[PDB]
C-alpha cells in the first residue's frame, strides 16, 4: 500500500469510529491521528515500511 | 596603618573637580555674551560641554571603595596595606606616563570635559545644529563657524 | 618518545602506523627509502632545476 | 514473488560487497584495530538513547574559525515602504529673482 | 626549542577572537595586558586581515576589519567575519537601546557607569512599535529571548535577580547608527499618521 | 552643491566640497547628498535636518554639445527603505547620444516601473547605454572622449586645489598615466614558484 | 615600519581557518601556497593555538589543536573550537567509513582519486548496531541525519545526484592508530563499567 | 634621474647573484641568492602603496 493512499483510507476509516468513546476515540484531527498511529503499529512490528 | 588615613587622594579629586567647575563657570560668561550677537538671521550661537568620566576615574573609585570595604577584615592588616598600594599603583603609574591622554584624562582639568559649538534657535531654544567641528559645511559657513569660536 | 617524534614532524605516509614497537619496521623502511631513492631523485631534480 | 526476489536481489548483493571489504583490511594495522573496536561496539545496549550519545575521547582535526563576531558587521533591518510615490517634478517656476541689497 | 608567544597574550588574543568584546569592567587583568603590548597584539592579528581598535573612554576593545585603505572595493568583504543582518523586532530593540545609552551619556557624560533599566520599562516601548501580542506572558518571553539573543553580540548583559539589564559599552560602535535612528523614527512617525 | 552634482558622473572617486577644504580633503559622500542631509543635526533624537529620510529617488545628468550633437550623461539612484548604507542604495548609470532620451523621460518611466523597465528601455531604444555599475560607465566615457582614466580625477581636483604644494606629488598622482609594472613583476616572482616547491 | 605578511600567504591562511581544512583537489592554488611557506603559516597560526599539519601523500591540509608548552588539556574545551565533541554513535559510522577508506585506498593504492561510497552499503553496516526499526524511510533519516552531522566536522559531502558520499581524506588522520588505541581503552573501561 | 636605493640594491643582488651561480655545492647558496633577489620584488609588490 503506497503511505499516502494508506494514511487517506486509515483516516477515513477511524472517521466511522468516533462515536465509541469506549476507547477514547476523538474527533480534532483524524490525518493526524493516522499519521500517529500508522507508525505506532511500525514500531510494534505489525507492519512495515519498504 | 591605623594612623595612615585615605584623605590624600580624595582632597585631589576634589580640587579636580573644584577646576573643572571653575573652567565651566567661566564659559558660562562666554555663553551669555554670546547671546548677545546673531550668528544667524535668528539663531544665537552656544558653547556646550559634557562630561568625560575617563576608565582611569572609574578605576581609581573602584579601589578606593574597595579600599573602604577592606580596612573591615583582619588578617594583620595585609589586605589594607594591599589595597593602599593597588590604589597608589594608579596614581604613581599615571604620573610617569603624564603625556599619554589615558592620565591626561584623570588628572587634567582640561581633560574632563568634552566642547561642541551649537547653535540655538532664539525664539524657542531648541537647539538645530550641535556641530562638533566643520566637517561638511559650505565653506563661508566653515569661515564664520572658526570666526566666531576663535 | 622517539617514534611520536617522528611521526609529529612526519608528512602523511606514516598515517597509518602507532608509536608501539610493533610498527618500528614501518619507520626503518621510511629511513631506507628516503636513504636509497626519494631523496636522490628529489636532490637531482632540484639541481637539474 | 518479484517483489520477494527483488528483495533478496538487495540483501545478497549487499552483503556480497560487505564481504570484500573486511578482508581487505584483516592485516592492515588501522583496519585491525578498527574490527577491534567494531567487535567490542555489540555489547554495547545502544537502544538507549542516553548511551549513544557518549562523546569519545577522539581528537579535534580540521577544527574552524569563523564567526569572528566583530561588531562592525552587523547591518539593520530594511522595512519597506510603498504608501505612495512622489511623481512630482514640478519645473519650479517660482526661481524668479527675489534677492537682498 | 621554538619561543612561543607569551601566555597570556595567547589567552586574549583567543578569547577576543571568540567573543569580539574586551572590557575592563569585566576582565580587567586580560585588558591591562593587551593594553601594555599594543602592537604585539596588533602584530598576532595582522596576518588574518584583522586589528583591535581600542576604546580608553569607555575601557572596550573590539576586533573590526583591518581591510586596505580605500581600494577600488567600496565596501569591504572577509572571509570570516560574516555579515549579518537584525530582524525587524531586534533592529528596533537595538534602536532602543541605543537611545537609552545615548540619552543617559548625555546627562552622567561619556563612559559613567550606565543605569540599570528595568525589563517593564521597556515593554511598554516596544508595544509602541509592535502593539500586544496577546499576552503579558507573551510579550515578556519575546522580549527576553530578544534580550538573550542581543546578549551573545555583546550589546547588553543578562538581565539579574530584580530583572533589570545594563548596557554594554559596545553599543556605541555599531555599524552605521544613522539607520537606527530613521528607521525608529519612521516607524514612530507612520504610527501616529495611522491612529 | 551644483559643482558636485555635476562632477559626480565626471570623476570615479570625486572628492565632493573640495575647494573649501584648501585642496587636500573632501568632507561629504553621495548618500548625504542623495538624503540632501543638510548639516550635522541637533546631535540627538531629531531628525529634522534630513530631507527626504522615506523611500526617495534621485537623478542628475549633464548635456554637452558639439557642432550640434549632443552626449547626454545620466545617472539615477534610489533608495528602498530608510536604510543610508551605501549597500542598500540602487544605483543606475546613463550615458547616451540621442537628443529625445532626457532626465525627465527616465524619471517618467522609473516611476512606472523600476531597473527592469529601464533595461527592456534599453533594448527598445536606439543610441542608449546604462551600467549598473560605475566602472563599467566609465570605461564608456573613456572610449567616448579617448582619455586616460587619470585624466578625469585631474579635473575633480583641479576644481579646487589652490596650492600646488609640490608639484613632483601633482605630476605623479594627477596627470602622469598609470604605467607601472607591477604586473609584470609579479609574473616575474611566479616564474620561481617551481623551484620553491621543488626545494621544500 | 609597517611589515605585511605576503598577501598570498593571508587568502591563503584564511580560506584554511575558514573551512578548517584545504586540498589539492579543490583549491589547488591555495594548498601549493600553503605547502610552499609551511614555516610562515605555522607561526601565524601559533599564538591562536592552531598549527597546521602537512599530507602530501593525499592532498591535505588541516589545523589542528596544539597542547605544547601548555599541557595537560582537553582538546575540545580550547576556546575557538566551534563544534561539539564527537558522539559514540558518530563516531562507530566514523569507523566504518574508516574501514570503507582503508579497503579502497589499498586497493587503489594511497594517492589520487577519491574513495566513493554508495549509501546502499552503509544502512546494511548500521543495521546490525543501531537495530532495525522496520521502517527504510525512518532508518535512512537516521543514516543521512549522521552524514550531515559527519558533514560538520568536514569528513563527508553530502549525498550528490546517485546517493552517494565522498568520504573526504581528512579521515585518515582523524582515525588513526593513538587515537583508536585510546578510544578502545575507554570502550573496554566502559565496558567494565557495564559489568 | 633619480636612482632610488631600492634599484640600486636590486642591482647589487644581480650582481651577487651573477658571480654566485658557479660556486661548488648542493645549489644551496645559489638557491640563497636567487631567492634574496625575488624576495625584493614581492616585499616591493605588496608594499605597493610605499
Amino acid at each position: 500500500i503506497p503511505l499516502e493512499e494508506a494514511i487517506q483510507s486509515l483516516s477515513s476509516i477511524l472517521i466511522e469510529h468516533v462515536s465509541q468513546e469506549q476507547y477514547d476515540i476523538n474527533q480534532d484531527n483524524p490525518f493526524l491521528q493516522a499519521s500517529r498511529e500508522l507508525r505506532e503499529w511500525i514500531k510494534r512490528r505489525l507492519i512495515v515500511e519498504r | 596603618l591605623n594612623r595612615s588615613s585615605d584623605d590624600g587622594v580624595t582632597q585631589l579629586l576634589s580640587h579636580i573637580e573644584h577646576e573643572v567647575l571653575v573652567i565651566e563657570e567661566r564659559l558660562n560668561e562666554l555663553n551669555e555674551t554670546m547671546f548677545r550677537v546673531d550668528f544667524q538671521p535668528d539663531r544665537y550661537l552656544r558653547l556646550d560641554t559634557k562630561k568625560v568620566v575617563h576608565e582611569s576615574l572609574r578605576t581609581l573609585e573602584k579601589a578606593q571603595r574597595q579600599l573602604n570595604a577592606a580596612r573591615f577584615v583582619d588578617d594583620n592588616g595585609e589586605s589594607h596595606y594591599k589595597a593602599l598600594q593597588v590604589l597608589v599603583a594608579q596614581l604613581r603609574d599615571a604620573c610617569e606616563r603624564n603625556r599619554t591622554l589615558g592620565a591626561k584624562a584623570l588628572l587634567d582639568p582640561r581633560f574632563r570635559l568634552e566642547f561642541a559649538v551649537s547653535v540655538m534657535d532664539r525664539q524657542s531654544g531648541n537647539v538645530i545644529e550641535s556641530r562638533t567641528g566643520s566637517q561638511g559645511g559650505s565653506g563661508g559657513e566653515k569661515e564664520i563657524i572658526a570666526s566666531y569660536v576663535l | 618518545k622517539r617514534m611520536s617524534e617522528a611521526k609529529r614532524v612526519d608528512t602523511g605516509a606514516l598515517v597509518e602506523a602507532g608509536a608501539d614497537l610493533d610498527d618500528i619496521p614501518v619507520y626503518l623502511q621510511r629511513l631506507q627509502e628516503l636513504t636509497e631513492e626519494a631523496l636522490p631523485e628529489k636532490l637531482n631534480r632540484f639541481l637539474d632545476y | 514473488s518479484q517483489t520477494v526476489l527483488q528483495a533478496r536481489a538487495r540483501s545478497e548483493r549487499d552483503v556480497r560487497g560487505f564481504m570484500k571489504t573486511g578482508l581487505a583490511a584483516e592485516h592492515h594495522r588501522v583496519g585491525h584495530l578498527l574490527n577491534e573496536f567494531l567487535n567490542l561496539a555489540l555489547k554495547l545496549d545502544w537502544q538507549r538513547q542516553m548511551i549513544r550519545k557518549q562523546e569519545v575521547p577522539l581528537p579535534a582535526v580540521g577544527v574552524a574559525v569563523t564567526g569572528i563576531p566583530a561588531i562592525e558587521r552587523l547591518r539593520f533591518k530594511e522595512v519597506d515602504d510603498e504608501a505612495e510615490q512622489t511623481l512630482d517634478l514640478s519645473n519650479h517656476a517660482a526661481d524668479l529673482t527675489q534677492i537682498g541689497d | 626549542s621554538e619561543t612561543r608567544t607569551l601566555q597570556k597574550i595567547r589567552e586574549a588574543t583567543q578569547e577576543l577572537l571568540k567573543y569580539g568584546l574586551l572590557e575592563e569592567a569585566s576582565k580587567p587583568n586580560l585588558y591591562r595586558i593587551v593594553l601594555s603590548h599594543p602592537e604585539e597584539v596588533t602584530r598576532i592579528l595582522e596576518p588574518l586581515d584583522l586589528d583591535i581598535g581600542i576604546d580608553e573612554i569607555r575601557g572596550l576593545l573590539y576586533v573590526k576589519v583591518r581591510l586596505d585603505e580605500t581600494p577600488a572595493q567600496d565596501e569591504w568583504a572577509h572571509p570570516l567575519v560574516r555579515r549579518q543582518r537584525l530582524n525587524l523586532e531586534q533592529s528596533l530593540l537595538v534602536a532602543i537601546l541605543r537611545q537609552h545609552f545615548v540619552a543617559w551619556e548625555q546627562e552622567s557624560g561619556t563612559g559613567a557607569s550606565q543605569a540599570q533599566i528595568a525589563i517593564d520599562d521597556l515593554l511598554p516601548q516596544l508595544q509602541i512599535y509592535l502593539g500586544d501580542p496577546g499576552s503579558e506572558s507573551k510579550e515578556r518571553t519575546r522580549l527576553l529571548t530578544l534580550l538573550d539573543q542581543l546578549k551573545g553580540h555583546g550589546l547588553v548583559t543578562s538581565p539579574d535577580a530584580h530583572e533589570r539589564i545594563v548596557i554594554r559599552p559596545i553599543i556605541a560602535h555599531l555599524a552605521d547608527p544613522i539607520n537606527l535612528q530613521a528607521l525608529l523614527a519612521w516607524l514612530r512617525e507612520q504610527i501616529a499618521q495611522q491612529t | 552643491t551644483l559643482v558636485d552634482a555635476l562632477m559626480t558622473l565626471l570623476c570615479a572617486n570625486p572628492r565632493y566640497n573640495l575647494a573649501s577644504t584648501g585642496g587636500h580633503e573632501s568632507d561629504r559622500d553621495l548618500i548625504s547628498y542623495v538624503r540632501g542631509v543638510s548639516g550635522p543635526g541637533d546631535g540627538g533624537e531629531g531628525q529634522s535636518h534630513i530631507a527626504r529620510p522615506g523611500k526617495t529617488v534621485t537623478g542628475i545628468a549633464a548635456t554637452l554639445e558639439r557642432e550640434g550633437k549632443q552626449v547626454r550623461l545620466g545617472a539615477l539612484l534610489w533608495f528602498d527603505s530608510t536604510s543610508s548604507s551605501v549597500t542598500d542604495m540602487k544605483r543606475l548609470w546613463l550615458f547616451s547620444d540621442n537628443p529625445g532620451q532626457t532626465l525627465e523621460h527616465w524619471l517618467n518611466v522609473y516611476h512606472e516601473g523600476g531597473t527592469r523597465l529601464l533595461r527592456q528601455m534599453e533594448k527598445e531604444a536606439i543610441g542608449l547605454w546604462t551600467y549598473p555599475n560605475k566602472k563599467q560607465y566609465l570605461a564608456r566615457l573613456r572610449d567616448f572622449f579617448e582619455v586616460g582614466e587619470n585624466a578625469f580625477t585631474l579635473l575633480n581636483r583641479a576644481a579646487g586645489l589652490k596650492q600646488l604644494n609640490s608639484i613632483d606629488e601633482i605630476f605623479r598622482e594627477l596627470v602622469l598615466d598609470d604605467h607601472s609594472a607591477f604586473d609584470r613583476a609579479a609574473e616575474v616572482a611566479n616564474s620561481f614558484d617551481g623551484l620553491t616547491e621543488i626545494h621544500q
